[PDB]
């Protein structure tokens, strides 16, 4: 049995932790709802 | 039981011990998770019960009494906070500019956040703190950390 526990407001913080790269990836979605790399 | 507007943990007795299998959303009465957190079972919120309403497998979401009601979209140009929610840990916003899968039917906005499985269903948000995407299912990339697509549903 799954049970829900609230965990926060949802805002935008600022001055956050800012980390992260921007990639254009070519990829594909199948039936299933999952995603592969075309290359 | 809640039903206040905000980040849940989503949570299982069924493990050792209480595991987190994933994150929602909570907003205007309705609960928003990934599919595959859930699989589409009822939840428990305190003493009450959260029956599934809508859900797909292939957009990877549900919503849990009601219709999804989350309609913000990325702007292609700002960078966005993703409200990490990871299993044991407190809630984290995450700042970053999102990148592109680029598929055959349409682009869609990426964050290359790396977080354990448990943390599916996070919500990823806009400069007015609206909800335009849920993270946890993407890819695998070639250096083996996961790049998450910024997953949104329709709301009617
Ligand atoms: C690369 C590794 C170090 N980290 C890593 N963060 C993950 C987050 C989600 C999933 C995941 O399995 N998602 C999914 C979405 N749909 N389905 C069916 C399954 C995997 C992850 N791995």
């Amino acid at each position: 049995d799954m049970y829900i526990e609230r965990a926060g407001d949802i805002t935008w913080e600022k001055d956050a932790e800012v980390t992260g790269n921007s990639p254009r990836l070519d990829v594909a979605l199948d039936e299933s709802g999952d995603f592969s790399l075309v290359e | 039981g809640e039903t206040t507007d905000g980040v849940y943990r989503v949570m299982t007795r069924r493990l050792l011990g209480s595991t987190q299998v994933g994150v929602g959303v909570m907003q205007e009465g309705v609960f928003h998770t990934m599919w595959h957190v859930t699989k589409g079972a009822a939840l428990r919120s305190g003493e009450g019960r959260l029956d599934p309403y809508w859900g797909d497998v292939k957009q990877d979401l549900v919503s849990y009494c009601g219709p999804w009601k989350l309609d913000a979209a990325w702007d292609g140009l700002s960078e966005v906070q993703l409200l990490a929610v990871p299993p044991g840990e407190r809630a984290k916003n995450i700042q970053t500019l999102p990148g592109i899968f680029k598929t055959k039917d349409g682009d869609i906005g990426a964050v290359a956040l790396d977080y354990p499985a448990g943390t599916s269903g996070s919500p990823i948000l806009d400069k007015c703190g609206r909800v335009i995407g849920l993270y946890g299912n993407g890819v695998v990339i070639k250096n083996g950390s996961y790049v998450s697509a910024i997953t949104q549903g329709k709301r009617e």
